[PDB]
């Protein structure tokens, strides 16, 4: 048994859990003390969050999966940061738009 | 011991592989066309045998030659390129260290090449020899005479490659003296008597003896060296080089040969160390055995040591001056620690080592004692002298007493590896080194062991491998932690660390950090803006944090304190996670029953 | 001039058939006599003839006289050994009559031995003595070689079948009774010496058959005062008295001749170690080995002219002293002592001076530790003529222990020899010494037996470097040497053979010796990574303490922009200042120390990688702020809690 | 025996060299679970001892969760050093165990994001 | 083909996607809960952020290309830690003037 692969695999997923879950913890601080613009931008950051959550999640069985099978897992990984930092930037402006227009 | 198919394959380096003589096909075909011909031979297969030969004869020819061409335009193309190396130095350019260490390196890499190639050459003369003595013996028909003249008809054997090796050697030489202003793995191994003669047999089979001898021949005080070393009283220079410290010194005074010898070498060597890793400087001046008395007591001056050397003027000024520093740092120390001599190391060395080849080099030391020359127990053993005159080379030393001698059991093989990058160390070695001849015991020294074993009762601190001197360390051929140390004197064994732990100490700490103060973050949070309830919780969370940022300082303290000073680290944490597990799950639930008991009581 | 050695160990009754050597002397140097105002053609074609058919006729005579007694007395042994048969007669033999035939047959052969000897010497002379003062007309040695070659037995210095046979035939009558005994005159660790010439075009074949079973010994120069050429030239100076003594006793086998010697290697503007060897072969009759036994003193050059030649016994003194002086043990020193005053007492008598000069170089093979098998090669080997016998014009100077002509600052002194004063020797010398001992046979060394009877070499029985320059550069004087070696006639041939008749004519000696030593037996049986790796973890904990730095930062800014929400703005207020200087030190010091390590790692020096001044105070700085914040939290400014007061009452 | 170990093969018992890599993996495993809990934990008592009622309900979803990744956090990392202190191995045993963490984060996200709306 | 590589540059992403997380979270939290002079130490906390996670973006696209072709190499990261270190102490700095001056 050779669970190199299969531990980087696993730090590369608590990497990705490290973010998701900081990202997550501000969505619900934002949310339970914010007004209705801020829940909005909760909601969005919240929305990212969990979406990219899900995403790893799925990407860790997933290469997981793969490694047993050939020993390397999906790198189409050009797409997931991207819309990740695309989704991000939206949110942030979003949320400073309905605020200068407020 | 071996047949000569496995010599064959063991000797070659994959690129005299494939043209070796086929040693083993022709013997399998002679053994089977006699066995299907009822034991007997005829013309048919004679002719078929010599067709084979000859075909191998013709292959080993044809590279052969090959190699001899490629080797004498080498020669030649680096000739011109070292003489007009050595033109350069009159221009406005010189060449410079950068170019001579080129042309040195490339001398030396023709060198290996030359040898390899004369001992294939040999080697395939052997075995043709051989067949051909197993054809004429086991069958009617005698093969020698013709096959004798089809060897000389293709001579790959009669050529002279000592000239080569000369010419290479002077080459070298000049580029070294006119230039002057690998990976390097060197082992130690135990090897019981008994399994001396075999192995030395083993080495003799691949590289030649050095013998200190103008008439080359063996005498029995030829190949003594002796080596008498110095401490103090306290023997804090063998604790400095037990304990590798920076600027650990060993101090000996050496010479070769029998007590007729009038040049002692007086050597120092330096442990020196940074991050990158541990290296050993040795430093040593030969000076004239009637004046080494006063040479310890400060009456001859370093200027009279060199005096004629600088009178002579065949020395360059900086080397002059780099010996001069040597002898003064050697006699300030030896004044200053007030050293005296110790232990003398005897041994019988025997050097195997190809000409101007450095990469394989071995040195097999026997008869190896080591006699106490102190006068710590306040017996005078040195009568106002630098050496005991008691004794000289005259091994066993049956005149002495058997508290002053430890006459080690076994034989000491030391195999220096000088191998390029892109290359590995030589078959024969590798399977010499890890064979059921040796006992590889690292980092083994002659000075060390010597106090150990006959100052133990002055030593609070011996090497690991002194209580295992009464392990059989014969094999046949082809787990241990209860080594305690005796009562008193604990085994020291210092701990390098790699450079990568440096950050990684750090790492883990910085990671402790932040969590901390992501706590010190809520605890602060619920202070400066908490409810006078929620202070309640705080409580637990600023225990929490203390507890974690007081548990990390110490911890990460400790290890680079003990990272330094070569001390083992523990690097299994075993009470900072279930510590700050319980204390973060304490805290969460006191804030909470704080909370609770307010709504309900 | 070995006319009056002849004329004095005349033979009587053998007194016609020695060579006329003052004759052929007489024709040769006719030309010089006759006609002493015309050297006009003095050497004609018709004195060429004459003295050709003065040589044929000495030749046929000795030579005659030389195998009729030699077939004489072989058949004398044949009628003695008839009776080593048929045991009947074997136990009627009358031991009287063996003891007698043996007694004059060994006498005999003695006899015959001398007859051949100094007639040998006396041909070789008058050959080469023609051959140097007619070099126009062709030389005579080819006669003397072939007549040499028409002989049952070949002159190889070894003992001849006589010796042989006698031997055997004193051992059999002393089995038979050795009741009365026998006459004197009966001749009987061991190790045995093997010398051959090997031709230069064999020597890479030879060495490779040595090297197969032998490894080379390679000479390391012992380190010196330099220590803190590849292979040297080994020269060594023979010494020998005006009459040649010590030459005399070592050609004519006398037990115990010693031979001496000055040996060092290099130049002697080096100075070089010289060591003063005596070196002694013995074999008694009641011995079975030939003891061999040196002496040698490490000489000083500034001594040995006082030591040699004035018989100054201060030099003795000098080293003993020294070597006492540097610890020498007493039994070592008195062995010293009498080596010094034997070799001294040597030279005293036998008023021995340096000789003759011979460089060489030296291979050996032997395998470490193990004295069985030795092999030496000697090749280079050249003889220069270092006596002072000539009276008139000295080659050296009687009060100097070597040439200064050939020992200068020049670099080629060797332009200094003339003509007479030097000699080559055309092939490399091989010695074999196999120390046997036990008394058992030979302990599977084929290998030796493969090469001694193989064509890549020729055996020359009792060969020596001596010898050979001896009579190589005063063997043509008669007013020196008057004895030559029996191998003098075979430098002048190839002793090259082919190698297909190693098996065909090489095999015809090699199967005649070898049916010679089975029928011999037989009879008797009757009878870097690290580097980018290192450089990879200091970027990641700049990346980290970046990461505490922007933590530090957000806690900072998150209070500071609440202290006036907060419930005590004022402990706000001084924690967010506190928490801003963190966070700034933090950047710095990260900043900082990422620099200070970048220079270590690419200056690959410094011992360690660390640097705990930063995260300790960090740390502390850390402790320190939340345990404030704590007490002002709990103390005069937000007073709840002196003690223990807070209790589950809100 | 201050780290003295003997090869298979050999008879002699020479120093050993530990390899920290494998506890350094322990450690840095353990604690990005750690930071996982106390960012949870931060949230849970920052919504308790801030939030409205609603608030407050909903930290105890995000305690608990913390709760239990700081109990498998622990119980992972003890069985993981008990591993590598013997013969290693063991990363068959961490794919339920996110998985539900994740799980269990996310219905509490989408029930505090409930009880915000509804409410 | 090798994933080690491939799971290392995607936690460097992460790693600076950390920095980027704290900082919008900072800038954001006093955008939505700030005085009129938090919300400019806002906007200058947040571009600080959208620089680092463009920078983070631009870099791992870059890398992942460069270990597609050719492989390795990392010895040429070594600006981009020092700008984030500036940034965050000018930044830090002025923002904590900006505050203390009003
Ligand atoms: C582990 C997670 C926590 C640490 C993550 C961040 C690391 C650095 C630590 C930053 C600490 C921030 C200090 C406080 C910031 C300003 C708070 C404030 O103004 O409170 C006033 C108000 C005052 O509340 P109040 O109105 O009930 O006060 C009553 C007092 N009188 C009557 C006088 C008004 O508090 C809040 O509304 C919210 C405070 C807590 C914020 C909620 C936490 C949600 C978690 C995500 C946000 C992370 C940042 C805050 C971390 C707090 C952790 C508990
Ligand atoms: C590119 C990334 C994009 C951004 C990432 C997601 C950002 C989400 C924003 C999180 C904001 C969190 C707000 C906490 C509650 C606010 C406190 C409050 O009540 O306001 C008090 C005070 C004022 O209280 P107020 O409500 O009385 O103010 C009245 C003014 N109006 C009416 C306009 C609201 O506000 C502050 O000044 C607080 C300073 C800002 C706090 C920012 C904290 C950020 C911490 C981030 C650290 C993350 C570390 C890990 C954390 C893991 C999760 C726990
Ligand atoms: O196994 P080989 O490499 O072919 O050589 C061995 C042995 O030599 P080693 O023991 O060193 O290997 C002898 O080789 P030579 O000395 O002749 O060169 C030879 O024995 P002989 O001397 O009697 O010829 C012969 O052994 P044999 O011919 O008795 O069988 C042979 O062994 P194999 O023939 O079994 O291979
Ligand atoms: O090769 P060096 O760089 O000169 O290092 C030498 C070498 O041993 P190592 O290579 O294994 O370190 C010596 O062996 P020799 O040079 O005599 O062949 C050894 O001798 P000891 O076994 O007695 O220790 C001792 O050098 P020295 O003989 O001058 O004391 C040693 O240096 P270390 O102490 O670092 O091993
Ligand atoms: O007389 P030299 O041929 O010139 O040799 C002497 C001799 O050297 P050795 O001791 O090795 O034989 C001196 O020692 P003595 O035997 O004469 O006592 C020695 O003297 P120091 O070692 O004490 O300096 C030294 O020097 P010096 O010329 O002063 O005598 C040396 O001289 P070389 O350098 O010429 O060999």
């Amino acid at each position: 048994v050779e669970p190199k692969v299969f531990f980087a695999n696993e730090r590369t997923f608590l990497s990705w859990l490290n973010f998701t879950v900081m990202l997550g913890g501000l969505g619900v601080g934002l949310l339970n003390f914010g007004d209705k613009i801020g829940r909005v931008s909760a909601g969005l950051f919240t929305f990212v969050a969990m979406g990219t959550m899900i995403y790893a999640l799925v990407t860790y069985h997933w290469r997981a999966a793969a490694i047993r099978r050939r020993g390397s897992g999906p790198y189409d990984d050009r797409l997931g940061p991207t819309l990740l930092c695309f989704f991000l930037l939206v949110a942030v402006i979003i949320n400073f738009i309905l605020r200068l227009k407020y | 011991m071996a047949k000569f198919g496995e010599h064959l394959s063991k000797s070659l380096i994959r690129q005299y592989s494939y043209y070796y003589i086929s040693y083993d096909d022709l013997k399998t075909e002679l053994e089977d066309n006699l066995s299907k011909n009822n034991g007997q031979w005829t013309q048919e297969l004679e002719t078929d045998f010599l067709e084979s030969l000859e075909i191998e004869l013709d292959k080993v020819y044809t590279f052969c030659k090959v190699k001899h061409s490629e080797v004498f335009r080498r020669v030649k193309e680096v000739q011109e390129q070292v003489q007009h190396t050595v033109r350069l130095l009159d221009s406005n350019n010189p060449p410079t260290q950068l170019d001579f260490e080129i042309l040195e390196e490339e001398l030396s890499d023709i060198i290996a090449d030359v040898h390899d190639l004369a001992k294939f050459s040999r080697l395939n003369y052997t075995g043709f020899q051989k067949i051909i003595k197993k054809h004429d013996k086991k069958t009617g028909f005698i093969l020698k005479p013709v096959f004798q003249v089809r060897l000389d008809s293709k001579p790959f054997f009669k050529e002279n490659y000592d000239e080569l090796v000369v010419k290479i050697s002077q080459l070298y030489d000049i580029a070294r003296t006119s230039g002057r202003p690998f990976v390097r793995q060197t082992t130690k191994y135990w090897v019981h008597p008994d399994n001396i003669t075999e192995l030395k047999l083993i080495i003799l089979k691949h590289l030649p003896v050095l013998v200190f001898n103008t008439n080359k021949e063996f005498e029995r005080e030829d190949s003594a060296i002796t080596s008498i070393y110095f401490d103090n009283e306290n023997l804090d220079l063998y604790y400095g080089r037990l304990r590798k410290d920076e600027g650990a010194e060993a101090h000996a005074l050496a010479w070769y040969g029998g007590m007729s010898t009038d040049t002692i070498f007086v050597e120092r060597k330096t442990h020196r160390e940074d991050w990158t890793g541990e290296k050993s400087v040795k430093a040593r001046f030969a000076l004239k055995e009637r004046h080494v008395n006063d040479f310890l007591k400060g009456k001859y001056t370093v200027d009279q040591v060199f005096a004629k050397m600088r009178k002579e003027g065949k020395k360059p000024m900086n080397e002059i001056e780099n010996l001069e520093a040597l002898a003064s740092e050697i006699q300030y120390v030896m004044l200053k620690k007030k050293l005296r001599p110790v232990v003398r190391s005897f041994y019988n060395r025997t050097a195997f080592q190809l000409p101007g080849d450095a990469r394989v080099r071995i040195s097999l030391d026997t008869e190896l004692t080591m006699v106490r020359e102190d006068n710590f127990d306040g017996v005078d053993r040195t009568h106002k002298n630098w050496r005991r005159t008691d004794i000289g080379v005259d091994w066993p030393f049956k005149q002495l007493d058997d508290k002053d001698i430890c006459r080690f059991p076994y034989a000491v093989l030391n195999v220096k590896l000088q191998t390029q990058l892109g290359q590995e160390p030589p078959e024969w070695v590798r399977e010499l080194v890890g064979s059921h001849l040796v006992e590889p015991v690292p980092k083994f020294s002659k000075f060390i062991h010597g106090v150990a074993t006959l100052l133990n009762d002055k030593v609070d601190s011996i090497p690991f491998w002194l209580p295992q001197m009464d392990v059989d360390i014969r094999k046949p051929p082809l787990f241990d932690t209860q080594i305690r140390a005796p009562p008193g004197k604990t085994i020291c064994v210092p701990v390098r660390v790699e450079p990568k732990v440096y950050f990684a100490t750090e790492r883990t700490y910085l990671s402790w950090l932040s969590i901390s103060i992501l706590l010190g973050g809520v605890s602060t949070t619920l202070l400066t803006y908490g409810s006078p309830t929620a202070m309640i919780g705080s409580i637990g969370f600023f225990i929490t944090s203390l507890a974690v940022l007081i548990r990390t300082v110490m911890v990460y303290a400790k290890r680079v304190v003990n990272i330094r000073l070569k001390r083992a680290v523990d690097y299994e944490d075993k009470i900072g996670p279930g510590m700050v597990s319980v204390f973060l799950i304490l805290s969460i639930l006191f804030s909470f029953f704080c909370n609770l008991v307010a709504k309900l009581e | 001039l070995f006319g009056i050695k002849l004329a004095n160990d005349v033979y009587p009754p053998w007194k016609d058939s020695y060579i006329d050597y003052e004759r052929l002397k007489k024709l040769l140097k006719e030309s010089v006599i006759h006609d002493g105002r015309s050297s006009v053609d003095s050497w004609s074609e018709r004195n060429e003839s004459d003295f050709v058919e003065a040589l044929d006729k000495e030749l046929e005579k000795v030579y005659t006289f030389q195998i009729s007694k030699y077939n004489a007395v072989l058949r004398k042994l044949d009628d003695l050994e008839e009776n080593t048969k048929s045991a009947e007669k074997i136990q009627k033999i009358n031991s009287e009559q063996f003891k007698n035939t043996l007694e004059e047959c060994l006498d005999e052969a003695q006899r015959l031995d001398n007859f051949d000897r100094l007639n040998f010497t006396g041909f070789i002379k008058i050959v080469k003595k023609h051959d140097k003062l007619h070099p126009n007309y062709p030389s005579v040695k080819s006669l003397l070689q072939v007549r040499l070659k028409e002989l049952p037995f070949n002159n190889s210095e070894e003992y001849s079948p006589l010796l042989y046979r006698i031997s055997y035939l004193y051992e059999f009558l002393r089995s038979n009774y050795d009741h009365p005994n026998t006459v004197s005159k009966s001749l009987a660790a061991s190790f045995k010496s093997y010398k051959f010439w090997v031709h230069d075009d064999n020597i890479m074949e030879v060495k490779a058959r040595i090297l197969r079973h032998l490894p080379a010994l390679v000479y390391a120069s012992v380190p010196n005062e330099n220590d803190d050429s590849y292979d040297p030239t080994i020269t060594t100076l023979y010494f020998d008295n005006d009459f040649f003594d010590l030459y005399n006793n070592r050609l004519l086998k006398i037990s115990g001749a010693p031979t001496l010697r000055l040996r060092w290697i290099g130049k002697l503007l080096d100075k070089p170690d010289i060591f003063l060897e005596k070196r002694t072969f013995t074999e008694n009759t009641e011995t079975g080995n030939s003891s061999f036994e040196e002496i040698r003193l490490q000489m000083k050059a500034k001594f040995i002219n006082n030591f040699i030649f004035k018989n100054d016994p201060s030099y003795k003194n000098y080293l003993i002293n020294q070597l006492r002086e540097r610890g020498t043990q007493k039994e070592e020193l008195e062995k010293l002592s009498r080596d010094f005053d034997n070799i001294q007492n040597f030279i005293v008598e036998e008023k021995l001076q340096p000789v003759l000069r011979a460089t060489y170089n030296r291979t050996a093979f032997q395998i470490p530790g193990d004295q069985s098998i030795r092999v030496t090669i000697d090749s280079n080997i050249m003889y220069i003529r270092e006596d002072s016998l000539d009276k008139n014009r000295p080659i050296r100077n009687p009060e100097n222990w070597h040439r200064d002509d050939i020992d200068s600052n020049i670099p080629n002194p060797l332009r200094f020899l003339r003509a007479g004063e030097y000699s080559k020797f055309p092939y490399s010398v091989m010695e074999i010494k196999v120390i046997n001992q036990d008394n058992s046979q030979m302990p599977n060394y084929e290998w030796i037996k493969d090469l001694t009877n193989s064509h890549l070499v020729n055996e020359v029985p009792k060969f020596s470097l001596y010898l050979q320059g001896v009579a190589s550069l005063f063997g043509e004087d008669d007013k020196y040497v008057n004895i030559l070696p029996f191998w003098l006639p075979d430098l002048e041939t190839d002793i090259r053979k082919n190698p297909q008749e190693a098996y065909e004519e090489e095999k015809k000696t090699l199967q005649k010796q070898k049916s010679i030593h089975d029928k011999l037996d037989n009879m008797r049986r009757l009878s870097v990574k690290v580097e980018a790796k290192v450089w990879l973890a200091n970027e990641r904990t700049f990346n980290r303490w970046l990461s505490v730095t922007t933590l530090l930062s957000v806690l900072t800014f998150s209070i500071y922009n609440s202290v006036q929400k907060a419930e005590f703005p004022q402990l706000a207020d001084l924690l967010a200042y506190v928490y801003f200087f963190l966070t700034l030190f933090c950047g710095v010091w990260a900043y900082r120390t990422y620099l200070k390590r970048l220079t270590l790692i690419k200056g690959r020096s410094g011992k360690h990688l660390d640097a705990p001044v930063g995260p300790i105070l960090v740390a502390v700085v850390l402790i320190v702020t939340l345990v404030v914040n704590f007490s002002v939290a709990f103390k005069e400014a937000a007073r709840r809690e002196r003690g223990l007061v807070n209790v589950s009452s809100q």
